[PDB]
């Protein structure tokens, strides 16, 4: 079909794999172990020393809607602003409040 | 019932990154580039997490901007191998790899950033010399910049490069003398206090938020919203369309959030995009989870319209103000940006020897850079939220960059070229001495 033809063509025209790059020097090869991680390169030193922490008080959100939350659930650990809310989060499925909790990027894991 | 009065909705078709058109090497730029007097030609490359921009300093904008991303692979169906590394790359199978660790400005991907710089020297026109203006992270790491100068040099034979601060070219674009430089990017946010045009970098800051986290935080918050089961793909592709389009920064969070999802009026604190579907006396009205997940109207499951479509609502204002309450929102467990640029203001450059009419010199000038600046109100908030904590009657300004994305490229191309970066640039013979961590310390680039 005439349609995946003329798909085959512009998969074709966007190729780069069928050019030759005259610029590149054919001699150099890198080492294939340079894809370091970020953790690894700064591992290997033993200037990202520009991170801040805060000490401010923290206001306090529901995470289900966002919404200002006066209450914390002592089981599930969700902070929630209403009992309508609060009727949900003990009716979540078995690891839907991990998934909340992961949204803060707390963990009980 | 008030539902029955409302309009029908107004919605938006789902956006995502996608591919448009081929663009041909642009061989007028190579013929432009010998053209021009010796010495004042360099190609510039602002090597940006969301979008790498490439052209030559003789021009006002890049000629390229694609993405840093390759796809490789063999077809099957056809025994050969194709590779793409642009926007050629469809973001249609989507082999896609980048160049950078996701969610950080450092490059460590190097097959896919050399593919991506295979691309860039191919559509400019190149074929068999040229020095060569790179940008590079703020605090970019040692391993990561030898590795880029090795690619430039042994690779490709540039004659000479240079790495400075996309941030930096952007406030110098803009003619900045002195002032406060406030970054928020793809990749972070960054404040530069910067003193007669050089940057004091060791008073810098990072926060390790920008518009990517803030494409996977509306990601996260929607998946929890629809956990039932959205039937459409949710992809950080789209939300990142979605955070440009709808969000904007609150200028009374709590109090603009605590009225949010109130019946009256939510019709159109919401905003509805609709995903591609195929076509075939306590009650919801009372209720606030049909409200902040459905808004004003009636639900029914029949409709394939009426699935297939999120309503943003808390999110159109909680996902930015990410930056102003990383902890709270999301246990980013950071100094907010106004709590950051506080410090910065308030302790650190007072206490600077060095430095004189400090903090009043930098109130002066603020200045906003980076595309994730460009949420609405952003400039008024962090006005606002520096005001209460300068002394009365501080000369406080907030300005933004013009363009600020496209301008911290203006800035390189702009500076490429003068005495000031010639005397900045490294040579090919200069780096087989010295190697690929030795630079040249300078206004616009790290130490
Ligand atoms: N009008 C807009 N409003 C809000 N956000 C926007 C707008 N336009 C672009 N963005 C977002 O801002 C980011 C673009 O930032 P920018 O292009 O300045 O960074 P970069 O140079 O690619 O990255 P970095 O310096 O972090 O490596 C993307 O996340 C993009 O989705
Ligand atoms: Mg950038």
């Amino acid at each position: 079909q005439s349609a995946q033809a003329a798909h085959q063509a512009l998969v074709e025209q966007l190729d780069l794999h069928s050019i030759h790059k005259t610029f590149r020097n054919p001699n150099w090869r890198p080492n294939q172990r340079r894809n370091k991680t970020i953790k690894a390169i700064l591992g290997e030193s033993q200037t990202n020393i520009e991170s801040a922490p805060s000490l401010a008080p923290m206001k306090h959100y529901c995470d289900v809607t966002g919404l200002p939350a006066p209450y914390l659930d002592p089981k599930t650990r969700l902070r929630y602003h209403n009992k309508e809310i609060f009727a949900m989060i003990r009716n979540l499925p078995q690891g839907m409040g991990e998934q909340f909790l992961e949204a803060r990027g707390a963990h009980t894991v | 019932e008030p539902w029955k009065r409302l309009p029908p909705p107004t919605v938006y078709p789902v956006k995502e990154a996608r591919f448009e058109k081929y663009i041909p090497p642009q061989l007028d730029g190579r013929e432009r580039a010998l053209a021009q007097p010796p010495g004042q030609v360099a190609i510039v490359i602002d090597n940006g997490s969301h979008s790498v921009r490439a052209g030559w300093n003789f021009e006002d904008k890049p000629r390229l901007a694609i993405p840093p991303i390759m796809s490789k692979y063999r077809d099957r169906k056809m025994g050969k191998t194709f590779s793409f590394a642009g926007s050629d790359c469809y973001a249609a199978r989507s082999h896609i790899r980048n160049a950078f660790e996701a969610g950080t400005g450092i490059v460590s991907n190097w097959d896919v950033m050399e593919h991506v710089l295979d691309y860039v020297f191919v559509k400019l026109g190149m074929n068999e010399d040229m020095p060569i203006v790179m940008t590079e992270a703020v605090a970019n790491l040692p391993y990561s910049r030898k590795s880029m100068s090795e690619i430039i040099f042994e690779c490709y034979g540039a004659p000479s490069l240079v790495y400075g601060i996309d941030s930096l070219f952007s406030f110098r674009h803009n003619q900045g003398q002195t002032g406060l430089v406030v970054s928020s990017s793809y990749s972070a946010t960054h404040v530069i206090p910067v003193y007669n045009r050089k940057a004091l970098l060791s008073q810098a800051i990072r926060l390790n938020w920008g518009g990517w986290h803030m494409a996977e935080y509306m990601l996260k918050l929607l998946k929890l919203k629809y956990y039932t089961g959205f039937p459409g793909k949710l992809n950080s592709s789209q939300t990142e369309h979605m955070v440009r389009d709808f969000c904007y920064v609150s200028l009374d969070y709590d109090r603009e959030l605590a009225g949010y999802l109130d019946w009256t009026g939510l019709e159109d604190r919401e905003r509805i995009v609709q995903y591609p579907y195929t076509e075939e006396q306590r009650d919801w009205s009372k209720s606030l989870l049909h409200a902040f997940r459905y808004g004003p109207r009636p639900f029914d499951p029949s409709s394939q319209a009426e699935t297939h479509r999120v309503h943003l609502n808390v999110e159109r204002i909680r996902v930015p103000e990410v930056l102003f309450q990383p902890a709270a929102i999301a246990g980013v467990d950071q100094a907010g940006l106004v709590e950051i640029a506080g410090d910065i203001l308030c302790q650190r450059l007072p206490s600077l020897p060095g430095i004189q009419d400090a903090p009043d010199a930098f109130l002066r000038d603020v200045f906003l850079t980076g595309g994730n600046t460009l949420f609405q109100n952003f400039d008024e908030r962090l006005r606002q939220g520096l005001m209460a904590l300068l002394p009365v009657g501080a000369p406080l300004r907030v300005r933004r960059a013009q363009d600020a994305i496209l301008d911290a490229w203006r800035g390189a191309a702009g500076w490429a070229c003068t005495e000031e970066a010639k005397a900045a640039w490294i040579t090919r013979e200069e780096y087989l001495e010295k190697g690929g961590e030795y630079i040249k310390e300078h206004d616009l680039g790290n130490a």
